[PDB]
Order: structure tokens, then sequence, then C-alpha cells
């Protein structure tokens, strides 16, 4: 495409550098600091860069220099593939092939299968689940810490104003609480450390972060997960004891059985989020 | 069991050789070193608490000792040394003068940077203090794991092959029967 | 295994190659060439010491299988191996002539022949904090 | 504690010895009374000192055993001896410098 | 020709004590193609666990994970993992 | 970090990892929400990954006090590899490489450490007393295999490892009073 | 103090203005000697005032040994005479002291390691090289040789009044670190 | 939690659209950048203040 | 949080593949990358004006970012160059290149 | 009367600080427990 891709651009001349968040430096001890692979890799492609534009510049002996080129030709090759047929790989140090950039949007567990199609969660807890006759079909007992640890952001209206004021009051520890208070500023208050955690008084549209109590609907799920009634919406029933207790009957579609078994928990944090859940 | 220093150790309180034996078992030193305790089992339906292979437990035994067992972790720490100058230390971190604090309670180390053996500890807390001096110095100490507690069992001070000072701490606790416990 | 390994393999292993040479044969040209040498390193018998353990402090002493679990050491002995060097010449075709050294710690596996559990009763044992 | 056994196993096995509960009426639930912890009025104070003199291994018995705190004349506290040599429940076992010193509020 | 200077002593000693910490059976610090799990830290669970563990056997890569005829006496029948190492990982 | 709302010059600040998050310790206001673990985070440098499975160790660690910032990989053998290639590249290698090469004398310091019986923190003094002064006009000509065998009782004597310079006269070579005078041009420096 | 250091030895140069032959000096000149392959000059000592001269074929010579200016340039004249008593245009020029040693004894001994340790700057102390301690002066330039025994020796002064001033700036400290 | 992809396919099935890009964003990931409307590239210099 | 831009919130509608053009990799750059030094100004604690933040992304819980500041938590990191002394082969099309090749005329280019 | 550490099997009072080594007097086992905390620690009865 004569915009877009020329087939010129095909062959590399110029060499975009990506910035440090692509390529993480951490700075230990002052004696120890770690330099990612690909800042190794680009080390290289710069040597070996000065060292064949010095040639070039000289006494241009032929056949030093498309040896120095083929070199240039290598590192900035195996930069962005390390895994390449035929050639030899570039190794670290530690006898470890470098990490190139094609290897990392690779496999399951690349950028692609692992941090954009699938990632971990905040607002998600999981536990060894047991079942109970005393559970309606359709509830998820769930254990106190559990629902002491995760939250749902409640927006302060007219309607539940009070109620909220009384968990913020209530506060991180006792059960029908709240862990965080979200002024209109953005700033987040935590109830847990601030001095104002008591005499804290609401606003309408502030937002207060309260535990999830009975009744919230929740999303259910046991891996591996090849079926939509593998993840379903349960009401809360905040219990004691530390596992998830599920209705019998509801064993059958998450295929679960209590030889060991544990669960995961989604808690949605929108009005939206929770209404397609109870609905659909 | 107790004069080595293992991370994770796990007896039982009350062992019980079994009733139905091998004749085997004789050179497994089975009878000898126990892996469980003679249940009285029914194979009952009861009230549906254990349904899909849950079980029931007699509460009533759980409290004179059934199945209980000992747990015992191992925490270690290094007194490092970084090239001509920089020199991890062992002490009780000023929060002042020491970055990165940790939120757990530091009011539990002895001038030495130590818990002493038979204070009981719990989550979060602080059993071993290290800074790392670097300008005034960074906190390296070790927290007991969040999701556990109990009371220091033994704390000892060496030096190894090289000669570097490092402590190895013992936290025992005391697991009863729960819930999701398995059988 | 490993006691075959020790009493007999060991041995074997270090009798194979052994014994490496190298000659320096002169340019033959006058005084100071016209000198031809060969030069011999040579393998004898293998010794293994009980566990031992160097401290920083210079000092060697035995290591009981506790001491190595708790300060973290490697329950080791010495590999010492008898040593020759001999030296031949020639003049511009005539081969003429003109201790035990240690070589590395070697882990040991207990209750093997080399390991100070092996010949010990129960109640030793208990006095050395193992369990027989 | 130099014994062989974990403070708590111990500990455990002292609220399993039976004591004299016969007066067990006219004591108070620690919870009920008015102290700060416990009393005379809700608690029974008993001690239990035990050492390896012996080159023999050492038993530590329920009748090793003894009341601090006042009875107010009644009967409780007293360990429940069944045993026909007179021994009670045996506690522990200790060998040569094996002190087990503590302190028991029932 | 100084003897200590000659023979290095670090080149065997730590040399197995690569192999045997880590468990990539080979030279050294550059290890691949190695076998790493050659070498592991004993199970000390139960005594059983111990004991079970210094009986295990290995075999890396036609009808390998069946139980053969000629195991009769030699390997348990039934101590095998249930997944991937199933009838790979044999028991005397 | 100090609270916009409170200041107090002895900020007392938590750091509250398990919720991820910075506070101010006295009116509670929430200081900063991205938080990251650092010994995981460590992890992707020294890792225990030598075979190269792992897709979380992705870089490696270095000692920017004893070879400065010498960033460098090295052509190998991998798993389809010609065993031409890997010739051409390394042969391409040495037209490219004297100081980078002295290097190699901390391959003579670890080798005497090691038939001297001496600790990993002794070799690391040692071969940073080689590093701040074999360039030095102060030791100009000073017998080259003595000024070596002089830096290792100096870093044998901040390592609190007892070696006399009689037991160093033994190991290599060492002159006596050549490596005693070049053991004070540079206790100066 | 109460003390004055004693010169023991004064080192200076002197041209004679004019080329020697060292083989001929060597052979008319009593106590000479000359053994150019191993230095090129006629060693040459006379009795009064008792001193060596160090004869170049340059014509330059170094005469040392003296313990005084005076004993210094006169037995610089001497040489320089005997030189021309055997047949060259040597003439007594440039005449310049290049250094004065002089020696002392406080009477006392001396802790030095604890005097090294608090003039870390100034001296260097490491009995096993040498038994005494090192001392390098900044004002006057003067290095001195500090030893147990309480015996002091400076050198590297071209005045006799540097090595005085050396010796009194010394004393406060020689003193303070005395062993009693 | 790992919300991964055979869950993002339950989410899919049961056409949980909101409560999909609420995981996928809100809580995990989600990240605002400046882009430009002529080369649709990160470039924008952004000195939002 | 993170804090509030003019800019208008927009959906991506399309997506439009393609290949750098040298002539717009050197045109995005923000720095000119000269040296295979990380930081250390020499045994310091900066970074070298040479490869990373020669004029670059930002590091260290620390604002500068040439103008752009904000740091860490806001600044998306933006790209420097790197002028190649002969041109190289892009890995990925070795092989699309050797097609267009066998395509072309090596010498006129018809 | 106050103590520190102890001898792994010669168990005697021993105690230091810095720079001390840690070895004991003979029997060098350089091993060393530390011995428990004169505060009373209190336990659950169940
Ligand atoms: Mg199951
Ligand atoms: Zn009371
Ligand atoms: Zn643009
Ligand atoms: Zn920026
Ligand atoms: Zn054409
Ligand atoms: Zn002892």
């Amino acid at each position: 495409n004569e915009v877009f891709s020329r087939p010129e651009w095909m062959i590399l001349t110029c060499l975009p550098v990506p910035p440090p968040p692509v390529r993480p430096s951490i700075s230990f001890n002052e004696s120890q600091r770690g330099e990612d692979d690909l800042t190794f890799k680009l080390a290289d492609i710069l040597k070996a860069n000065i060292s064949l534009e010095t040639l070039e510049h000289n006494g241009a002996p032929h056949h030093a220099i498309e040896e120095a080129e083929s070199l240039l030709q290598f590192h900035v090759a195996t930069y962005m593939d390390n895994d390449i047929a035929g050639q030899p790989q570039a190794l670290q140090k530690s006898g470890r092939p470098v990490k190139s950039i094609r290897a990392r949007l690779k496999g399951k567990e690349g950028r692609i299968r692992g941090n954009l199609m699938g990632k971990r969660v905040d607002f998600s807890a999981r536990t060894v689940i047991s079942g109970d006759p005393n559970l309606e079909l359709d509830q998820v007992g769930v254990p106190k810490s559990i629902a002491k640890t995760l939250t749902y952001p409640e927006v302060v209206t007219p309607y539940n104003i009070d109620r909220l004021t009384q968990l913020v009051r209530n506060g991180p520890n006792e059960h029908p609480g709240a862990k965080y208070v979200i002024r209109d500023s953005g700033d987040r208050i935590d109830l847990r450390y601030s001095k104002r955690a008591g005499d804290i008084q609401l606003q309408y549209g502030w937002k207060v972060e309260r535990h999830i109590m009975d009744n919230d609907p929740v999303l259910f799920n046991r891996q591996p997960s090849l079926h939509k009634m593998s993840m379903m919406a349960h009401r809360v029933k905040v219990i004691p004891y530390s596992t998830f207790r599920l209705n019998l009957s509801v064993t059958s579609p998450y295929n679960a059985d209590f030889d060991g078994d544990e669960m995961n928990l989604h808690v949605p944090q929108s009005e939206e989020t929770r209404a397609e859940l109870s609905q659909l | 069991y107790n004069v080595r220093m293992d991370t994770m150790a796990n007896i039982l309180y009350y062992p019980q050789k079994p009733l139905g034996t091998t004749r085997a078992m004789e050179y497994l030193k089975f009878r000898e070193l126990p892996a469980g305790q003679n249940a009285i089992v029914a194979i009952a339906c009861y009230s549906g608490y254990n349904q899909e292979d849950s079980m029931i437990m007699n509460q009533s035994s759980i409290d004179r000792g059934l199945f209980r067992s000992l747990f015992f972790r191992s925490y270690m720490d290094q007194e490092k040394k970084y090239g001509m100058s920089i020199t991890e230390t062992f002490e009780k971190p000023q929060r002042t003068n020491t970055l990165r604090m940790k939120h757990g309670t530091y009011d539990k180390l002895d001038d030495d940077g130590l818990i002493a053996p038979g204070v009981r500890v719990s989550g979060e807390d602080v059993i071993i203090g290290k800074t790392t001096p670097i300008s005034s110095k960074r906190d390296a100490s070790t927290p007991l794991r969040s999701t556990e507690n109990g009371i220091v069992d033994q704390v000892l001070v060496t030096t190894n092959q090289d000669g570097l000072k490092f402590v190895k701490v013992r936290v025992r606790t005391t697991k009863i029967p729960q819930i999701g416990d398995k059988f | 295994s490993f006691n075959q390994f020790v009493d007999y393999t060991l041995q074997d292993i270090i009798c194979e190659d052994s014994t490496l040479i190298l000659e320096q044969l002169a340019q033959h040209t006058t005084e100071s060439d016209n000198i031809s040498r060969k030069y011999e390193i040579s393998f004898g018998k293998i010794y293994v010491t009980k566990p031992m353990v160097n401290e920083s402090d210079g000092v060697t002493h035995a290591l009981y299988p506790q001491e190595a679990r708790l300060r973290n050491l490697t329950y080791s002995s010495g590999l010492f191996v008898d040593v020759k060097k001999r030296t031949y010449e020639a003049i511009d075709e005539l081969k003429y002539e003109l201790g035990k050294v240690f070589i590395g710690r070697l882990p040991i596996m207990l209750r093997s022949k080399n390991c100070y559990l092996s010949e010990a009763t129960e109640s030793d044992l208990y006095k050395l904090k193992e369990c027989p | 504690n130099t014994t062989v056994l974990a403070d708590e196993f111990i500990a455990h096995r002292l609220g399993l010895i039976p004591l004299q509960s016969m007066d067990i009426e006219q004591l108070e639930y620690s919870r009920d009374c008015f102290c700060e912890d416990h009393c005379d009025k809700c608690s029974v104070v008993l001690t239990l000192q035990a050492f390896g003199e012996s080159e023999s291994t050492t038993n530590v018995y329920s009748k090793d055993l003894v009341i601090v705190s006042n009875l107010m004349g009644r009967n409780i506290g007293h360990p429940i001896i069944q045993d026909k040599e007179g021994n009670g429940v045996l506690i522990c076992k200790l060998r040569k410098g094996q002190e087990l010193k503590l302190t028991c509020v029932a | 020709f100084n003897m200590k200077l000659a023979i290095n002593a670090k080149t065997i000693t730590s040399g197995l004590k690569y192999a045997l910490a880590t468990g990539n059976w080979g030279e050294q610090k550059k290890a691949m193609s190695s076998r790493a799990g050659v070498s592991q830290v004993l199970n000390r669970y139960t005594y059983s666990s111990t004991l079970s563990h210094l009986r295990r056997t290995n075999t890396p890569i036609a009808k390998p994970r069946q139980l053969h005829n000629t195991h009769w006496g030699l390997v348990c029948p039934a101590e095998t993992p249930e997944g991937q190492a199933c009838g790979l990982v044999k028991n005397l | 970090l100090t609270c916009p709302e409170c200041k107090v010059y002895p900020p007392k600040i938590v750091e509250r990892f398990s919720e991820g998050d910075v506070v101010c310790a006295l009116c509670g206001l929430v200081l900063s929400d991205k938080l990251v673990d650092t010994r995981s985070e460590w992890r992707t440098f020294s890792n225990d990954d030598h075979n190269g499975d792992d897709p979380s160790r992705v870089g490696e660690a270095s000692n920017p006090l004893l070879d400065g910032n010498n960033l460098s990989t090295r052509i190998g053998k991998g798993e389809t590899t010609d065993m031409r290639f890997t010739k051409e590249l390394n042969k391409a290698q040495g037209k490219n490489v004297k100081d980078n090469e002295v290097q190699a004398a901390f391959a003579k310091i670890t080798m005497l450490c090691d038939a001297a019986e001496l600790p990993k923190i002794v070799k690391d003094c040692a071969k940073e007393a080689y590093k701040l002064c074999h360039d030095e006009k102060t030791l100009k000509g000073k017998s080259m295999e003595s000024i070596m065998a002089a830096s290792i009782l100096i870093g044998c004597r901040r390592a609190e490892v007892a070696r006399t310079f009689k037991e160093i006269q033994s190991l290599i070579h060492v002159k006596t009073k050549e490596f005693g005078k070049t053991l004070n041009i540079m206790k100066n420096i | 103090s109460g003390i004055v250091p004693t010169l023991q030895n004064i080192v200076a140069t002197v041209t004679l203005g004019c080329r020697l032959d060292l083989k001929t000096v060597a052979l008319h000149a009593r106590n000479a000697e000359y053994n150019p392959k191993r230095f090129a000059a006629v060693i040459m000592r006379i009795r009064e005032p008792k001193t060596t001269a160090l004869i170049f074929a340059s014509g330059k010579m170094v005469v040392t040994g003296a313990k005084s200016e005076d004993d210094s340039k006169l037995a610089s004249r001497k040489y320089a005479r005997i030189i021309q008593k055997i047949g060259f245009a040597a003439k007594f020029t440039d005449f310049k002291i290049q250094n004065i040693v002089g020696s002392c004894d406080v009477k006392f001994p001396i802790r030095l390691e604890g005097l090294a340790f608090s003039h870390g700057t100034f001296s260097s102390y490491e009995p096993e090289l040498f038994p005494g301690l090192i001392y390098r002066m900044v004002k006057p330039k003067i290095v001195l040789l500090i030893f147990v025994s309480g015996k002091i020796v400076l050198t590297g002064a071209k005045q006799r009044e540097e090595i005085y001033q050396a010796f009194e700036a010394i004393y406060p400290v020689l003193s303070e670190f005395r062993k009693m | 939690l790992r919300f991964g992809e055979m869950e993002r396919d339950c989410m899919i099935a049961h056409g949980a659209a909101s409560f999909l890009k609420e995981r996928l964003m809100e809580a995990s990931d989600a990240f605002r950048v400046h882009i430009c409307g002529i080369c649709g590239l990160m470039t924008v210099i952004a000195k939002l203040n | 949080g993170q804090q509030y831009s003019s800019a208008p919130l927009r959906t991506v509608k399309e997506v439009q593949f393609g290949l750098f053009s040298p002539e717009e990799v050197r045109a995005i750059s923000v720095a000119k990358i000269r040296f295979p030094e990380t930081m250390d100004e020499t045994q310091t604690r900066a970074k070298i004006g040479g490869l990373n933040d020669p004029r670059l992304g930002s590091i260290d819980r620390n604002l500068k970012c040439q103008t752009c500041q904000e740091g860490m938590n806001e600044c998306p990191g933006h790209f420097g160059h790197i002028d190649l002394a002969k041109p190289v082969f892009h890995v990925g099309f070795i092989a699309k290149i050797k097609k267009v090749c066998e395509c072309v005329c090596m010498h006129c280019g018809k | 009367a106050t103590l520190k550490y102890i001898c792994a099997e010669c168990s005697s009072k021993l105690s230091l600080s810095r720079t001390d080594a840690v070895r004991c007097k003979d029997c060098g086992h350089r091993i060393l427990l530390k011995a428990r905390t004169k505060r009373l620690v209190q336990f659950e009865a169940r």
C-alpha cells in the first residue's frame, strides 16, 4: 500500500527503540541492578553498530566489513526473534537464551493469550467448596473473612445515605461495614487509618466501598469452564467457616464435588454489571 | 523432629497404629511411625452434610484431640555483604531513619533484631528485623505469613561456610480440625 | 550403588585418560637449540577421607549430618590423588629421566561406607541427634 | 518447659484432666463475675512444678497438681484420682534436666 | 610448575555441588539440554512418603505408560501418578 | 511522599502492601494506589530458570560496582543450530574486541582465592581493589603479578579473613620487598 | 624542648667546570675506586674533613658525609684541588648543599602505633617493613624516622634551620605519645 | 485470580457484554492514552495540566 | 487515580496495520540513542543521555520525562531511534523480501 | 541469673555479642540455640 506499507519499508534502516515500560529496569542494592533482556540485546546491536560504522568510515577492508555487517544483522534479527531455525541463539551469561520480542507475545502466557485474552483480576476470591442442604439453589455461602475483603462501590444517594453512614461507622473490621470512602475530589479515604474515620460526613455522589452483603449478585465459577453453566450468578449469604457453601443440586453444572475442589468468586462493581448477572 | 530446622513440618498429636494391618508393614516401620488414627466410623445418611465426598466430624472428639496436629514453619534470613562497604544489619529498625517499613509491628523484636522464643506472634508481625544500608537505610525485615499465626518455638543464630551471620526462626501452631480440612 | 562408585568406579575414572604429556622439541639450530624434551604427569591411587569442613578460620574438623543440616553445609569428604611429574629429554630418540594432592570435595550419601552413621548403633545415633 | 512435648500439647491435656466439681454450683462463671479476669469467687488456681532429678524417667501426674487459690472451703478443683496406685492422669515424662513449670486457671 | 596453581579444586567440588543442588545433571551454570529433576529434595511429610521417594524411578520421553508383564515383582502395579507422568514414574 | 492535607514534619506513613496502597497514617488519605511487589519483580531478573521455559524470567542481574555497565550476550548453540554460523558470528566478534580483556585478571584472582581457600566476599574485594589501582600512575610499573598479590591481602584485611603476607608469598609469588611497597602505594588510595 | 638535633650528614654538589678522564683520576688519586661496569664515576675519600666524593666524567661531583656546612664546602674544595693537582682545568663552582640529615634522642620511649593512628595522613608505620615510623612533615618539608627508643632521624632539609624547626614541631606529639 | 480465556468465553455465551468489559478493564488492566487523529499512534505529548 | 485530560474520549473503531517507514521512525523518536551504556554517568546514579532516557521515558518514582513530566503512572513512555550502519533484514520479512525480488527485476525494478 | 545462648549438647549457658565468633568453651560445636524468654507465655486450655 503506497501510504501505510511500501515494500522499501520491510528492510530495517532505522530502529525504533522501545521505552523503559517495555523493558523495565530494577535498582536493587547499589551493587545489584537488573536490566531487561531487551536492554542487553539492544546494547549488542549498538556495539555491533558502532563497530561497523567505524569500519566503513575507516579504510574499508571489504571482507572485514561484511563480516561485521552479518554480526549486526544477527543482533537486530535475534532481538525480534531468538528462536530462529538454523541460526544459533543469543544466550545470556547464565546459559539461558535471550527473551526476544516474538517470544513475549507468542505462547499461552504470552501477551495475547495471557495478558489480554485472559488476565488475573481484582474483586476475585477463591476457597474450598462444601455442600449445604440448607442453602437455597441460587445462593452461595460466603465466608465472613471473604465478605470482609471483597467490596462493592456504592454511590451515596438519598435512598442509602443513612445505611451507608452506618457501615462507614461500623468500619473495616465489623461484618456489615466498609473499607473506603471515595470523595468527588477523586481521593480515596482509608477507613482503616483515616483520623476522620469516625466523624466522616458523607455527601451525595460520593462512593462508599462497602463489604459484600447477603443477597448481592456474584459470579461463581468452577474451572475448567467448558460451559456457560460453569460460571453462574448466585445470591451472597455471609456465613462462618472458611468454605464456599453451595446447594447440592447446583453441583452438576459446575461439575463440582467436595473431595477438595476450590471455586472462584467474582464481584460486579456497577449497577449495570450486577443487572447483567441477576438478569442473564 | 524436635532437633531439626526444616521449612514446614507436620506432626500428628496422637498417632495410632492401624487395627487392620499388613504383614509387610513390619519392615515398613509403619506401626512404630503411623500416618493416622483409628476413627469410629458410621457409613450413614444423616443431615446431608456428608453428600458428594464430604464428611461429618464429631466436634466432641475434635476437642478431645482427634486429628489435631502440630505445625512448624521455619523462616530464614541472611546478613549479606554487598561488596567493600555495603552490609545488611540485624537490628530493630527505627521508623524515622528507615524507609518503606512494614505496616506490621516491630515491638516484639529485642535489640538484636529477633523475637525471643516464647512470644506469641500473629499475621504481618515482624519476626526478623533487617536493613540494607544504602546512602538512611531501607527495610529488609521478615514478617510472618499474613495467613498464619502461632508461638515462636526456637530461634538460632549461626555463621555459614564463609561466615555470613544468618538466623533461623521456628514457629509452632496447633492445627485443630476445621471445615474444608481433607481426610 | 554409591559404595560401588566410591570403592571401585572412582579409581577407574581417574585411570582411563589419566596421564597427560607435553613435549618441547627444539629448532635444532645450535645451543641453546637442539634439545627435545617430554614431560609427564601421572595419577595413581585415589584417597577419600571421612566427611570434613573448612571453616572461615582455617581450621578443618569432622562434620556430622546434623551440623550440616543446621549450618546449611555440604556433607562432603575430601578427594586426594597421588600425582607424579616425570621429565625426559633427547638430542637433535632416547628418553632419559632428568605426592598426594587435593582435587575436590565429594558429597557423601548418608549410611554409606564413608558416612559416619554407617557403623552406628542405636544409642549412638540418638547421641548424634539423628533418628535411628 | 524443657520437655519433648509442646507448650500447647501439654496445655490441651491439662483441660482434659477431671477436677472436683461437687460444689461447682457455688462458683461463679468468670464471665458473670465482677473482677478483671479471674478471682476466688470464679476460679481455682493450680500449680505444677516438675523436674528430672532421677537418672530414670521422671513422670508427671494429675496428683502433681497443687491448689494455690483459696477454696472458700468448697469441694472443688481436686484432680480426680480413680487410679489404684493413686497417681491419676499421666501428663508428662521428663528425663534429666527436663523441667516443667506452669500455672493453671480452672 | 606450582601444583596449587595447576589443579583447580573448585572445578570438581562446585561442579558436583551444582548438579546435586539444582538438579540439572550436567556442566554447569550453562546447562541445557541437561536433565532437570535428577536430584531433588527428599519428601519428609510422613515416614512412608520418605521411603517411597527413595524407591522412585524416572523414565524420560512404544507404549511406556502401560503396566508390562515384565514389571511383575520388580515394580509396583499401583504406585504411579495420575496425569502427565502416569506410568512414566515407576516405584520399586 | 507527604500527605497534602496534614503535613507534619515527621511524615508518618504506612505501606499497606496487602491492599496495595500507600496511606497517610494520620488522616487516612491514600497517597498511592499502584504498588508493585519488589520480591517477585526481582524474581524476574535473578531466578532459578536456566532452561528457558519461564515466561516471567525476562531479564538478568548485573554488577555495576565491579564490571561497570557492560551489557553483552554471547553467540551460542541453540536447539536448531548449525555449527557453522556459530563459528562465523564468533570469529566476527574477534575483530571487534585490550582493557576489555584485562578482566581475565579477575579470573586470576578467582583462581588464586580458590587455591588459597578464600571466601566469596574476599574475591569481590580483591577484584575491586585491582580495578581501582591497576591503571594508576602511582603504581606506574610495579610487578604485575605482585600488585594483584597485594590486592588479595587488601581484600582479606577488610573481610576479616586472616592471611599473613607469607601465606600469599606461598601462593604467588611474591618478591617480598616488591609486593610490600605495592601493598602501600595502593593502601594510600 | 630543650634539645638540639645533631647534624650527621650533608650532601653537596659542585661543578668543576671541565670534562674529566675518570680512568686518569682513578690512576693518580689515592683512595680512589673506579668500576665503570657498576657506576660511571670515581669514588674518592679524604680524611679531613672525613667525607666521600663522587666524581663524574662531566666534571661535576657530589660530596657526602660532611657534618657541617663549612666542612662540606671545605672538603669540596680539597677534592677540586686534587683534580687540579692531577692535571685538569677544574674549578670550584656552583657549590650547593642538597640535603642535611640530623638525629635526636628525646630520652623517652614512644608508642608509635598510637602516633600513627593519630596522624594517619603524615605517618606510615608498619614494623613488618621497617621498625621506625615515617613521618612526612609538611612545614617544613622534612621527613622524620621516629623509633620506639626515642631516637629521631630528620632528613630532607636544605638549611640546618629546617631540621631544628622540624624537631620543635614534632616534640609535642612525641611527648604526647611517650610511654609512661 | 485469573479471569482467563475460558471464562471470557462463558461471558461471551451469556451475552454479558458490560460484565466482561468491567472484568477486563475496571477490575484489572484499564489505562488512558492520547492518540493522534492523523497517524493513529500513541505519539501525543499530552501535557494535560 | 489518573488525572484529567481535556482530550475527547473516543473508542477504537479500526486498527490499520502497516510497516514503519524509516522516515517515520526517525520522526516519532524523542532520542538518538548513541551509547550501549545503561545509566551510570560513570559510577553515578542517573540515566545517560545515550540509552534508556537519553531523552526518553521515565523510571524510579521521579517525574523527569522531558517536559511531559507526569511520571510512571501517567507517562506511556515515548520511543527513541537508533541509526543503523547498513541495512539489515527484518527477520520476519526475510521471505516476503525474497519473494518480492523473485517477482521484480533486480536492475530496473519492474 | 540471666543468659542468652546454649551448647546444643553440653547445654551450658554461654552468651556473647559482636565479633566474639560463635564457639564454645572447649567443645567447639558451633551450633548454639537461644533459650526461652523470661516473660511468661500464656495458653488456651483447649
Ligand atoms: Mg473433585
Ligand atoms: Zn472473679
Ligand atoms: Zn500523529
Ligand atoms: Zn512522557
Ligand atoms: Zn529490468
Ligand atoms: Zn559447647
